[PDB]
């Protein structure tokens, strides 16, 4: 997915 | 009727209206409706939309279906069409003129249109609408032309209408209901009766005269959702029925005063309505619940009891249909449809306080109908529709005979002066008929679809009719119920108890509770006593599956539960009478909710086990505070009904898990020992007697009752066979267990000593998706030492901080920290001053210990501002670096000082952006973070001054460093990602 | 994967 | 359309 | 035997030839001796009995259980009463008993096969969803107590449980060794005796009988296609009825099935067709006229192209011309056509905007044609044969008329006007 | 549209 907080 | 047309100049006066029924037509009257006229009445098939240009005196109207427009004079002669043969019309609706142009509206086209009002040239669109549009007008002084008012002089006493008429060019009249008198100016008020004809979703006024067909007898009742029953006030001039949401509405005879008068009930919708006007009072059935119940109307506040419900004995309310009341006699009847293994279908009688209930007639009563009273003549009439009969019988259940046959689905029944109404929902009848053996057949209304219950509208004298509450007003608190023989019985809403005085009410302090999914219910201990002691906990959001209650505090806690919306799962407490609505415990809920809820009366501890997907939690929660500690964490157990007991100073929960057993452990979740292990499979409800120290549980799996000593050993069979199948929960009060059980719908008792064959008796019936029972009484719950064995949390929490957990047989308790470590005392807590973890939680900041068999925090949740992402500790200060991420844009570094002592975060750097990594020297003091937003790896003084920059990479993230030996250590996750290292000063 | 309704 | 209005 | 509570009716079927041969024994007529709403059913081969269990209908048949030849031929009413949520029935042939479950009492009742000495054999039961009766025990199953049980045939007594904790309990049966040579009746005693169906009745005799859309022929033996039936059609389906009451049997393959909402029906006796009329506002394969045998046989869709939104509203066939009159109604104008049986030719007669003509008869012996109006000006209305000599018979007190007949030995014309509710 | 059921 997305590597975010 | 759709068009209509007013020209009200003192010349015309005269009124234009289109229909567009069968044989459709356009009309002229005169302003007060009597010079009727049909002007036009070929070449039309859907007109609409009538429009009057007042200086040519012509009338406009407009067609739908053959797709023109046309004028005329007031006549009808001389017809011209402006719009025809043309395809801009599709469907117009109105019609408005101004000078030269007429504008109109179209539903086809969804457009506003304007043309030549002569030829219909220069045809144009004003605007476009998205939606239909219906009405059209043009506002202007030219479209009001002013006139000599002839009403001005005129002395009529409600209505002057105008009129075409000559002399005067007025006419008086008035309202729905009214006469005009003979001297033609005055109206008075028409006193005689009419019948009120509910339907599916309107209530129509109609005359006793079968010859009038006006339905106008009083203002119609619109927005009804299911009609079925309706009731007046002669007095007061008020209408009652009753709505989908359990809600009564009110209106007057005219049409004003609309409202919302009362709730009725929380557990469902009412179906029928009876109404005493002697002691104004209200009784209607509750199908749902099966209940009757009454309602105050004398004063201001609203009271109300559930006077009769479903015991499950034959003398009781099955699925309650119409109420008939008679006030000077104090007796209440109603018919009833029978209920499975229960009450039959009857007719029954019972004293209007709920007392002395008793069967009239039973037999042939499939699918019952309403049953009403001829309170003069003392004889019941109900319909019968399996039969297709209306029957009549005297009041005392003899005399049962057939008045009225072959009907087809008779819906209303109402009996006034020498005659019989009755609306048949077939055939579509409102009919009338003698009520000596039903001769002289007479049709009032025919072709009137969703017919349903009848009564009529007439002067009732509440002086000729008095009884007990109508003698003695004030006698009673809240609610006065007459009774037979002049006598009155006083009673207190739902939720209260009459006091020894017999005039005053007290709130209830001995019943048991019921759980059910809907809904949270309670039942007094005294079986005659079908009241609700306690005011029910329904509504939206409801899903219950355990109740406790607090007797000395007043409360009763409930745990929701539901997997799909993760806001209505929780723990929640509120009064028995209502009042104070509470959030108990909200965060931190498992996928599955709170499986068992516990209540430690003495120390105020409440005991709850949530579950998670593949492990569940055992935790305590202090009352009125923010103490919160987990006690036991396992995955291959898992315990689901937990109860305690102060007395004792014992934890009990059911597991029925893969190894189903009933725990025995102290009140911290320590030493668990098991009581039973063997011919269990699914436990689901404990239950103990204070006074003999038995564990009682049910197996809905065996089908079993039993119980177990407290110390252990043998299990005791107390019910057992196929006559008992889904036990849920269970409850010892005295000499009695009470359960409930899901498959037979039945709240039970029966003797709690084991081997007993006696029945048990029921306390209510037909109950749908029950849970569990708890009892709310002083004795369950003992708060004297001498009993309690001396619990030290009695005295001030023991002494403790936090919790105090009392030991079986010590004298002294053992204190529980929420947060921080047991201080040397025994009682205070402290920070845990020793090597622990810590993480950062959307905005908090949390602690956790490197034992995973230990659960006390080592410090309180930290509260900040945005969402805390990096963290890195300060030994020397003991303080702790952290990233707060605001908006996606901006970013804060901020400390919080870990000697507690009220500190708060304070913000050593603002405006920097999204910030995921901090690493602090220890020896050069400096703080080194990673910009991901500005892209750059930063360095900055402890004080957060005199920041530098340090490398320029794409994605920082994760720094480290080791000042000993001058290096640093990030992580670059773009594209190439790798792991960089530069020295202290990022050089190399 | 434990009660409702 | 139905020249009904509801 | 097999009850169908949706038709409400009590149907046999064999399973001795190759061919399935169906036929309805007692239908839902007015009389309470009929069929109101079946449950169980119970046999007795060797003595020509049938007996059922039955709820009531309103202002119709009482709940009750009742008893009727094999074949149909003589109904009985013999227990009513406090028979409310009644189960299945069960007969123990040996000592002619009848044994039911009462749902509403939660009891189980039993009564001699002649409607005499009812009395309760088993208290306080939940849901006895099924029961049966073997030898010297009764068998019954509890749906809510979630058990199967065993007491005595002669009392409640000596109760043994089989099984527990199993939901969804329902009926039971006892498979055994049932001999087919010490219970005799007529019809194994007369193999091959009927055509298609044999049924036995009291007294060792038999009644021979046909699948439905045939009838004994007057040898007793044989069966014929019905001559001289009603046909009732309504949205769901399409079905036929003797014209003599007392037969209740189905004289009419039943037009049914996906895809049927028929609006009206018309026959043509000679070539042996039921024509009618499909009508869907949502799909458009679902308009048009089709036809059929009335044995089940040779179904053809006669009109399926040019049919209006509104679809088609009255169908009538021309016998003597072989020309089939149907109205095509469009959103704001409607027509009047004829398609000639087994050509190609189709024609319109008449269109009219402000009309509306719904249904249409045909008289070949006065050459005239008449049609039903119920739009803004209600009427009924006669014209020639290619409508086109119009004059109106009635034209006031006539507020939607939807149906016509007519007499053809009278001369007269008949209509219902459901407005006004009469039949004029 | 009468009868679409
Ligand atoms: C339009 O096309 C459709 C497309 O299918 C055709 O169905 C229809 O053609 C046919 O119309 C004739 C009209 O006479 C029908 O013939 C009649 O059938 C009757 C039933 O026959 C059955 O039962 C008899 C019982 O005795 C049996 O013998 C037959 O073998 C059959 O199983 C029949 O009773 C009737 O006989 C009369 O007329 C005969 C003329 O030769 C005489 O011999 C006889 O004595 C008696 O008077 C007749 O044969 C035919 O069924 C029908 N086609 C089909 C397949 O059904 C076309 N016509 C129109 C406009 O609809
Ligand atoms: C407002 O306007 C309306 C319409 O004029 C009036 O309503 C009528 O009022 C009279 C007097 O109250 C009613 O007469 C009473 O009728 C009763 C029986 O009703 C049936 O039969 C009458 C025809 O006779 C039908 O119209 C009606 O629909 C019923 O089918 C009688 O039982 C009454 O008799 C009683 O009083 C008389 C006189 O004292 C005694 O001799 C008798 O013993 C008995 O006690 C009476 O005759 C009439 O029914 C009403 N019609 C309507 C529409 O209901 C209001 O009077 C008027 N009010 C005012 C203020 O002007
Ligand atoms: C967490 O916090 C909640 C409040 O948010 C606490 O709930 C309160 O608990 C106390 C317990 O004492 C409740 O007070 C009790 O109310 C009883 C009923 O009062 C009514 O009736 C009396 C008598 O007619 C009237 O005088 C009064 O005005 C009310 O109409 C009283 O009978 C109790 O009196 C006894 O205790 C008091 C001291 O509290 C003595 O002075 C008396 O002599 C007598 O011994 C008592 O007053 C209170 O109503 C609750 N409030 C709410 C909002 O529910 C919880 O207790 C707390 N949690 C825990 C575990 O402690
Ligand atoms: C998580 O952290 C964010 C940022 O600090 C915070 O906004 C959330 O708390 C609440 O979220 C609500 C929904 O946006 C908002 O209505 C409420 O004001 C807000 N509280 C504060 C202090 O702003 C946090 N949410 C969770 C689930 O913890
Ligand atoms: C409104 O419509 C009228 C026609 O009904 C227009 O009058 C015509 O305009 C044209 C162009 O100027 C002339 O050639 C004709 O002689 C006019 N008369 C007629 C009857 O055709 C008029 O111009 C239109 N006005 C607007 C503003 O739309
Ligand atoms: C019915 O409604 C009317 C209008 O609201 C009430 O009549 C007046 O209402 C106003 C505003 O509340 C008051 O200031 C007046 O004192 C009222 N006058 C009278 C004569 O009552 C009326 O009170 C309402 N009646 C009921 C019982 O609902
Ligand atoms: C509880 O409710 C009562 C009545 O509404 C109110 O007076 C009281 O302040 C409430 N107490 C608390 C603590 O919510
Ligand atoms: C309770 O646990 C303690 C510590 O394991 C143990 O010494 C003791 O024997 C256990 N039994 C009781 C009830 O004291
Ligand atoms: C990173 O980049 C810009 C340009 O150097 C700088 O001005 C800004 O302050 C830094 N952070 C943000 C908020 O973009
Ligand atoms: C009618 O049906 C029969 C039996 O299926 C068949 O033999 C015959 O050919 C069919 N006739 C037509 C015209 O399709
Ligand atoms: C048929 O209409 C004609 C005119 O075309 C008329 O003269 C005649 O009277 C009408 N015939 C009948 C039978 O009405
Ligand atoms: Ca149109
Ligand atoms: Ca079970
Ligand atoms: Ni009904
Ligand atoms: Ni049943």
């Amino acid at each position: 997915x997305x590597n975010x907080x | 009727p759709r068009g209509l047309a007013l020209d009200p100049r003192m010349g015309d006066n005269v009124m234009f209206w289109s229909d567009w029924g069968h044989h459709p037509r356009i009309e002229r009257a005169s302003m007060d409706g009597t010079m009727r006229t049909v002007i036009v009445q070929e070449k039309i098939y859907w007109p609409c939309g009538l429009s009057i240009d007042y200086p040519n005196r012509l009338i406009y109207f407009m067609d739908a279906y053959l797709d023109y427009i046309e004028f005329c004079d007031y006549d009808g002669h001389n017809r011209r069409q402006v719009i025809a043969s043309d395809l801009v019309l599709h469907h117009p609706h109105a019609l408005t003129l101004f000078e030269d142009f007429v504008y109109w509206t179209d539903r086809g086209t969804r457009q506003v249109m304007q043309a030549n009002k002569w030829h219909g040239g220069n045809q144009s669109v004003v605007m476009y609408s998205v939606h239909q549009p219906l009405g059209i007008t043009a506002i202007h002084p030219s479209r009001q032309p002013p006139s000599r008012n002839p009403c001005a002089s005129a002395s009529c006493s409600h209505l002057c209408l105008l009129s075409a008429q000559a002399p005067r060019h007025y006419s008086c009249a008035c309202p729905s209901g009214w006469n005009l008198s003979d001297d033609s100016v005055n109206c008075v008020r028409g006193d005689q009766p009419f019948l009120m004809s509910v339907r599916d979703n309107i209530i129509f006024g109609i005359s006793l005269d079968p010859e009038v067909k006006s339905n106008d007898a009083m203002v119609p009742i619109s927005g009804i959702q299911h009609g079925y029953d309706v009731e007046f006030d002669d007095s007061e001039q008020f209408i009652y029925w009753v709505e989908n949401p359990g809600e009564i509405h009110r209106v007057k005879t005219d049409g004003s005063n609309r409202t919302v008068f009362a709730p009725l009930s929380l557990l469902g919708s009412s179906l029928g309505l009876a109404l005493d006007w002697v002691s104004r009072n209200i009784y209607y059935t509750t199908p749902a619940s099966r209940s009757i119940e009454v309602l105050t109307l004398k004063g201001d506040t609203r009271y109300g009891k559930t006077l009769i419900a479903n015991d499950g004995t034959p003398l009781g309310v099955g699925f309650p249909v119409g109420i008939a009341v008679d006030p000077a006699r104090g007796k209440l009847y109603w018919s009833d449809h029978g209920t499975d293994s229960g009450v039959p279908a009857k007719i029954a009688s019972a004293n209007m306080d709920g007392t002395s209930l008793k069967i009239l007639f039973t037999g042939n009563l499939q699918h019952l109908e309403v049953v009403t009273l001829d309170i003069q003549e003392q004889k019941l009439y109900w319909a019968v529709t399996s039969r297709g009969v209306i029957e009549r019988g005297n009041v005392d259940g003899t005399e049962r005979m057939i008045l009225v046959h072959h009907l087809a689905h008779p819906w209303g029944l109402v009996v006034y002066g020498s005659f019989l109404y009755y609306s048949d929902e077939q055939y579509e009848v409102i009919e009338r008929v003698d009520k000596s053996s039903g001769n002289n057949k007479v049709v009032l209304r025919d072709n009137v679809p969703y017919l349903r219950g009848l009564r009529v509208y007439h002067r009732r004298n509440a002086a000729d009719s008095s009884n007990g509450c109508s003698n003695n007003p004030n006698a009673c608190q809240q609610i006065c119920l007459p009774v037979p023989g002049g006598m009155f019985s006083c009673a207190c809403a739902s939720g209260f108890k009459l006091s020894p005085d017999g005039r005053s009410c007290s709130p209830y302090n001995s019943f048991m509770v019921v759980s059910m999914l809907p809904a949270v219910r309670g039942f007094s201990l005294e079986l005659s006593d079908h009241s609700e002691a306690m005011v029910p906990v329904a509504g939206q959001g409801r899903n219950v599956l355990h109740a406790d209650v607090d007797v000395a505090n007043g409360f009763i806690y409930w745990c929701d539960f539901s997997s799909s919306v993760r806001s209505s799962n929780g723990i929640r407490r509120i009064k028995p009478d209502g009042s104070n609505f509470t959030n108990v415990v909200t965060y931190g809920i498992g996928a599955n909710g709170i499986r068992g809820v516990a209540l430690d009366w003495a120390a105020g501890n409440l005991y709850f086990t949530n579950a998670f997907v593949y492990e569940t939690l055992i935790e305590v929660l202090r009352i009125n505070t923010t103490y919160r500690r987990v006690l036991l964490k396992v995955s291959v157990d898992m315990p689901r009904h937990i109860i305690v007991d102060p007395k004792h100073r014992y934890l009990f929960w059911a597991d029925y898990g893969q190894k189903p057993k009933i725990e025995r452990s102290f009140l911290d979740c320590t030493n668990r020992t098991v009581l039973v292990s063997e011919g269990i499979v699914t436990p689901r409800g404990l239950a103990m007697d204070h006074d003999t120290g038995y564990i009682y549980w049910v197996d809905d799996s065996l089908d079993l009752i039993a119980r177990i000593h407290l110390d252990g050993g043998e299990s005791q069979v107390v019910r057992y066979g196929s006559r008992y199948p889904t036990p849920y929960g269970i409850t010892v009060f005295g000499e009695s267990i009470i359960w409930v059980d899901r498959n037979l719908k039945k709240v039970f008792q029966a003797s709690k000593q084991p081997g007993n064959t006696d029945p048990p008796v029921v306390i209510r019936d037909k109950i749908n998706l029950l849970r569990d029972v708890t009892i709310f009484d002083e004795h369950a719950q003992p708060l004297s030492p001498a009993e309690l064995n001396n619990n030290p949390c009695l005295q001030s929490n023991g002494g403790c901080s936090h919790f105090c957990f009392a030991l079986p047989e010590l004298p002294t308790p053992r204190c529980g920290c929420a947060f921080g470590t047991l201080g040397n005392d025994g009682k205070s807590c402290a920070t845990s001053q020793e090597d622990f973890l810590i993480y950062s939680l959307n905005n908090s900041l949390r602690s956790l210990h490197f034992d995973p068999r230990d659960h006390s925090l080592p410090f309180q949740v930290i509260s900040v501002a945005g969402t805390a992402i990096a963290l890195d500790y300060d030994r020397r200060n003991n303080r702790i670096f952290f990233t707060q991420k605001l908006n996606s844009l901006r970013g804060q570094i901020s400390y919080v000082s870990l000697y507690s002592g009220s500190s708060s975060p304070t913000v050593l750097l603002s405006n920097i952006g999204v910030t995921d990594g901090i690493a602090f020297d220890w020896i050069n003091r400096r703080i080194y973070y990673s910009d991901f937003s500005n892209q750059t790896i930063n360095s900055m003084a402890e004080d957060g001054s005199n920041r530098a920059v340090i490398a320029r990479v794409s994605k920082p993230r994760a720094i480290v460093l080791d000042p000993c030996r001058g290096y640093m250590y990030w992580t670059d996750w773009g594209t190439n990602a790798k792991i960089e290292r530069a020295t202290l000063g990022g050089n190399f | 994967x434990e009660e409702x309704x | 359309x139905x020249l009904x209005x509801x």
